[PDB]
């Protein structure tokens, strides 16, 4: 026979090896495919769909989880107050974990691109006001006040005039890709911080609630990609599935 | 003449940024972004072999101590592959099955084995010597535990156009009394039959055998994304969850104003 | 080579390797508004008229076309049953209004199953019962009025193949199952016991990955979603299988000051589109 | 030698593997083939040939099996009577098992297509009458009476005028293929039910028998195919074949 | 490569793989009225005349041509014996009528073996005995008359290579064998003891997969089947081997009212077609 | 013939007939013999066996073949050998 | 019989010989015997930089 | 299968052998390279300093 | 739930102060005499 030499790797079973295997059923033809709406080809299509962010992820509402899906805004008596803050790391533990973008991010080691956070005000038509939403690139901690937060990337939103606004978190990084940030050396990859402040005030006439809620959603923009497919930390198995 | 008148979403690389949606709310520079989108193609996401079954044939004990096992093919017993698949409602694909066999501690011995695919309706082996092992029509694989893992390609076999991880209905008509609620959500179009294994001999083998089956999805198509499982899995055939401990999807913190 | 690969018949071309006569034995190889973001009718006083009924919306950019696909009759290339189907048209493709629900400050949320909701309603119901095979799309219209001083937000979504699960006895040890009245509640719909996980172990927070629309009281009073037929088979039993569920969940709770109208209802109006039936015999209720 | 790496599958013997093997006899030439009538190339050719259906498959005639090959029709005193009923599942236990179509179906997991059931009246030339033969698609049980059965697919047969009639059981299914139906979840694949009723009556003049028999045969039409070859349940081996 | 594959010489072309000099070592590869439904003479008072004899039928669409092939003399491409054969023609290709059988209300059924039926009849018989090699087709004509008040149905079929089996001692423990008078009953034919399994462990219900015709008393009184020569060799011994059996089985029993003629016979008339013989020597009876 | 007794629609049916080609039905290896050479006992205890080639001892392959009267083919024989309990030794 | 699994940063690490992570449904794993030739694989350039 | 004969060298691991190995990550694309001053291609460039 | 089976229009009086319901001519006869109790109820137009 033809002279051959077996090389290292011989007999090994590599789970990601894309080879050919003997077909068990000769001449078999499958049921033809029929048209079905909703086919997807690339996970990025899903990452670009907005899903709800659990900004209000408090230890005190774990037993009434629905309350995690929106956060409060209300009449302030002191100006320039901080309404909410959270990190902008899509694959990190926290608010982003509830989004499908966050969950798909966890099936990859690295990501890159701009993100979008949409805020939807669900108070009454009679309530009006302006908020300042800021994205602070890496460098410190949560800005201590509005006059510090406004030095970064930000948008001023009038929720009286428009119920939804979108804050674009532009890709601002040293590296072309970021591994998922977490305490320790990997904080090197943190995206930064998002804060929402009262620009003017939440105002209402007599007869309307003085507290309302905002729903925040997040998705990736078209320049977002992921790299190095891996298993997620968000599903385990401690016992038999029966 | 007529009496009655009434009768691709994701391109090969990441979008570039043009100098002044970033370039809509902030001033931007030009970035010639050539980051690839290939690794998130569903084919690369799914075509990785994952564990779908662990079959044991011990020599001592109270189960499968006769050198043969008929394993009803149900691929929803392992959380990792299950959650990935359940990201979609329908999936169509061929599959590569790999059979990693060893004794319970990982040692290998010179033992001959037979794996037979028994499609729905084919007679199942009832002993290590059953006539069904003649396998004159069913496909069988004879392999030694000292050989590399056996491996075969299985085509898309459903009577339907795709396998479906979620079937909101019942398999048949009738009253649907409480006593039969196990029927709910059971899709026969996913029921691929039995996988039968035995040590090849009329005399009993002295070796306890553990078979780990891995499946690699290939030539895949997927339809209708859905929310990803956020509660531990409990059962193979339904999405039941532990009501007394509903997990929040995200970790918690003390205040909404501090990290 | 036999052209028996699972990907045979798709628009995408893959470059694979093979050593056997069957194509499915080959390696996976390599390849070589958005359908998922709820495309508006435009992206793909207003009045939608169908049959002898008319509803009134406002904009076409306010109508979601699920997965960007308009309902259609089954094409010959996908059909399998050989009898000529019956397409009754105006007697079945028209708007049907179900029992109204009452939105309270502490409401959990509701769901309805399709086509279960109409199997006992009108000529559509009769056809669904007299035929083994059924198929159709739907125009789903959810209505909720409130004043400019009320507030709240409903997420209205269509979840294909909405399989329900149980709390497994609370402890998770009991392999209990949802009873018939829960899986197919009929026209009146049903209430969610754990909306956060949609009574099925999956996050409500990601439900927007499905065709949906928000009814934010301060901006709109209705949601309209057009749904194409979705299934792994071209026709199916209207009795045994519900192709999708409609979910209406108050993500931002209803609120208003004492004295403002507290009776705030939610009404569901739906119209089958391109409904067709086959496999005629006697009427079967279930 | 040429660098090679052995892959998983190495050394395995897959019974359906279509490979090449060393020829034991070099230069050997077989006896040439001669023309022989009746060559067949595809099992479907056999599935299209009608064979007898054991509609009268009673526990009480197992010891006189010939009686299973035809069923009775006779003068009725009450109108609209049910003469016989049976399922239309070709690969299911019951009447179809006696047909070669049924037996070949058992060598496959799934089937698809229209079927044909031919009824041959073997009473006398002087006997006449009309029967209503119906195919009821899936949904319920045996229609309780003729006025219910006639709502489905059916043909009215005058056995006085024509000795044989063919009922076409058109392919009416949700799925493109059906696995063989049987009690349990697989009843999802049932084809439906066939019933034969008296439309008028079996009538005779003085001098002719008041009871006669009908032979039923079944075959597949040209649009019938089978898929996923497998072993049959209809042959076993409990002892040595000597 | 040596062209020694078993499929060599067939109309179908297969695409196979090979690594050896012999074609049969190759893989199976892949490929790249109806003959079995008893084709009528048309699909491929009437009078069929052959030799000095004439029978009278009615229609050509009532004559079955087994496997769609008309009898023919052995072609040179298939012949192997080198002597010039004798083709006596009219003295042997003509109609011979055997002993008549009596159909009773409880008759089981009968069979005849070919060419055994005629090895001792006429010039055909003599040629069959004087020659080692024989070959021919047959026109089989079964006759049964009854009145318009009688009823019954005979299945008349031709089963090539009709090997008979025994009841194995009843218990199945005895490896007994059919005796000579049972395997080759001659002109008078024989009676089936278990017609349901054709005395050979195979179902009578599937016998229609073979060339056949029904004699349904209310419609017809005769069956005619034309049978081509079938064997794995071009010529063979008329004594040692019966190429096929003729089966006449009452699937629907004979019936009539008391007083109607009860003597209902069944008569078999057969004509060798294209009979040829070779390997001449002395007469051998068996 | 459906479109003869009932009203039909058009169905572009592309279901394959290849799997029922006799080649695919038959070209699947099946058991045809089990030969034993025990060391103890009263048969074939001398380390050799002459097995008269008769392939009709196993029901499954036999019934498939007997669906036909005559069959012509080449055959691939595979010899799976082991000790009675399935263990293998250097023999 | 042995298993080698590449666990990228952020993937759950095995905490026992039986941990669920060995299901390796996404991470790449190599199953090999100590009697086989040395296992061998190619790893691409993986830095974010 | 194709007739082959294993030759001496079979199964050996030669550290300088320049062969091909199975890639552990299908469809993976690395961070693109950016221009960096000071690239060297041959050690002789350093020996001349 | 019974009335909605007929010809109908859904009106949002918040958004539009006026709406028009068209009562299309749906009759067996080409003309109707004026309906009233008794045989002439044969000519009734229906109900709003
Ligand atoms: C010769 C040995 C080969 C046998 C390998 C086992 C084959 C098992 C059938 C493969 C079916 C793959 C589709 C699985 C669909 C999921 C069904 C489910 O678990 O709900
Ligand atoms: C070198 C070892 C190779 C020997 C393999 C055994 C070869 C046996 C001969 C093959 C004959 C195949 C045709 C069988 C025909 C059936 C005969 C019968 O059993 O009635
Ligand atoms: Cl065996
Ligand atoms: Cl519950
Ligand atoms: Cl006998
Ligand atoms: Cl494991
Ligand atoms: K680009």
């Amino acid at each position: 026979g033809i002279p051959t030499e077996l090389k290292p790797g011989t007999n090994q079973f590599l789970t990601t090896d894309d080879g050919v295997s003997a077909p068990i059923l000769p001449g078999f033809h499958p049921t033809p495919p029929i048209h079905i709406p909703g086919e997807v080809h690339n996970l990025l299509e899903i990452c670009r769909v907005e899903t709800i962010l659990e900004v209000n992820n408090l230890k005190t509402n774990e037993t009434t989880p629905m309350q995690r899906l929106c956060f409060p805004v209300s009449v302030q008596s002191k100006t320039g107050e901080l309404c909410a803050a959270f990190r902008a790391d899509p694959g990190r533990d926290g608010p982003w974990q509830s989004t499908i973008l966050g969950q798909l991010c966890r099936y990859y080691t690295q990501w890159s691109g701009s993100l979008e956070v949409t805020f939807m005000f669900a108070g009454s038509f009679m309530a009006t006001g302006k908020m300042l939403i800021a994205y602070t690139p890496p460098g410190g901690n949560v800005p201590a006040d509005r006059i510090t937060a406004m030095l970064g990337t930000h948008v001023i939103w009038d929720f009286g005039l428009q119920s939804s606004v979108t804050l674009v978190v532009p890709w601002i990084s040293n590296t072309h890709y970021r591994a998922h940030a977490r305490a320790g050396y990997f904080d090197y990859y943190t995206t930064g911080i998002i804060t929402i402040w009262y620009q003017t005030n939440y105002v209402v006439p007599i007869g309307a609630p003085t507290t309302a809620y905002i729903v925040a959603l997040a998705a990736a923009q078209d320049n977002f990609t992921m790299k190095l497919c891996k298993d997620t930390e968000d599903i385990e198995q401690t016992a038999n599935i029966q | 003449g007529d009496p009655i008148a009434d009768m691709l979403q994701v391109l090969p690389t990441a979008a570039n940024t043009e100098a002044s949606s970033d370039k809509n709310l902030i001033e931007t520079r030009c970035v010639l972004n050539h980051h690839s989108t290939q690794e998130t193609a569903i084919g690369n996401f799914f075509s990785r072999a994952g564990l779908v079954s662990i079959i044991t044939m011990p020599t001592t004990g109270t189960q499968n101590t006769d050198g043969y096992v008929n394993w009803d093919i149900d691929l929803m017993g392992y959380a990792q592959l299950r959650r990935k698949c359940e990201l979609f409602t329908y999936m169509r694909f061929d599959a590569e099955f790999t059979f990693v066999v060893a004794k319970p501690n990982g040692e290998l011995v010179p033992q001959l084995l037979q794996y037979m695919y028994v499609p729905p309706g084919a007679p199942k082996p009832t002993s290590r010597d059953s006539f069904a092992w003649q396998t004159a029509t069913n496909p069988s694989v004879f392999v030694k535990m000292t050989d590399p893992p056996a491996q075969v390609s299985v085509p898309f076999m459903s009577p339907a156009s795709a396998y479906q991880w979620f079937y909101d209905g019942y398999p048949t008509f009738g009253e649907h009394l409480q006593a039969n609620d196990l029927d709910y959500g059971q899709c026969p179009n996913n029921m691929m039959g039995t996988f039968s294994i035995r040590t090849v001999g009329t005399e009993k083998s002295p070796h306890s055998i553990t078979l780990r089956v891995y499946m690699r999805i290939k030539h895949v198509r997927a339809w209708i994304p859905r929310p990803l499982r956020n509660q531990p899995y409990l059962f193979k055939t339904n999405p039941n969850y532990k009501g007394n401990d509903i997990k929040c999807t995200s970790t918690s913190r003390d205040k909404i104003t501090t990290l | 080579e036999n052209s028996n690969s699972a990907s045979e018949g798709s628009t995408i071309n893959y470059t694979t390797i093979n050593y056997y006569k069957d194509a499915y034995a080959a390696s996976a190889g390599r390849q070589d508004a958005p359908p998922l973001k709820s495309p508006s009718a435009e992206a793909c006083v207003a009045q939608l008229t169908i049959g002898n009924s008319t509803i009134t919306t406002q904009e076409a950019a306010n109508i979601v076309i699920a997965y960007g696909e308009w309902p259609e009759y089954c094409p010959d290339t996908d059909a399998t049953a050989v009898d000529k189907p019956t397409r009754p048209d105006v007697s079945v493709n028209r708007f049907f209004t179900l029992d109204t629900k009452s939105w309270a400050k502490d409401s959990k949320g509701w769901y309805w199953k399709f086509p279960d909701v109409l199997t006992e309603v009108g000529v559509f119901g009769q056809n669904a019962q007299f035929h083994y095979l059924y198929r159709s799309g739907f125009c789903v219209h959810v209505q909720c009025n409130a004043s400019k001083f009320h507030q709240g937000a409903l997420l209205v979504a269509v979840l294909p193949e909405y399989v329900l699960g149980t709390i497994a006895g609370g402890t998770g040890n009991e392999n209990s199952h949802p009873p018939y009245a829960t899986t197919q509640p009929g026209q009146v719909g049903a209430v969610l016991t754990h909306p956060y996980v949609l009574d099925a172990g999956i996050p409500l927070s990601q439900l927007t990955v499905c065709p949906h629309q928000w009814i934010n009281l301060r901006t709109n009073n209705c949601a309209t979603i057009i749904v194409p037929y979705m299934n792994t088979v071209p026709f199916d039993s209207a009795l045994n299988h519900c192709n999708f569920g409609l979910l209406v969940i108050p993500v931002v709770p209803l609120d208003f000051n004492t004295g403002a109208t507290s009776e705030i209802p939610i009404t569901v109006t739906i119209a089958p589109m391109c409904a067709e039936f086959a496999g005629l015999r006697q009427a079967v209720k279930q």
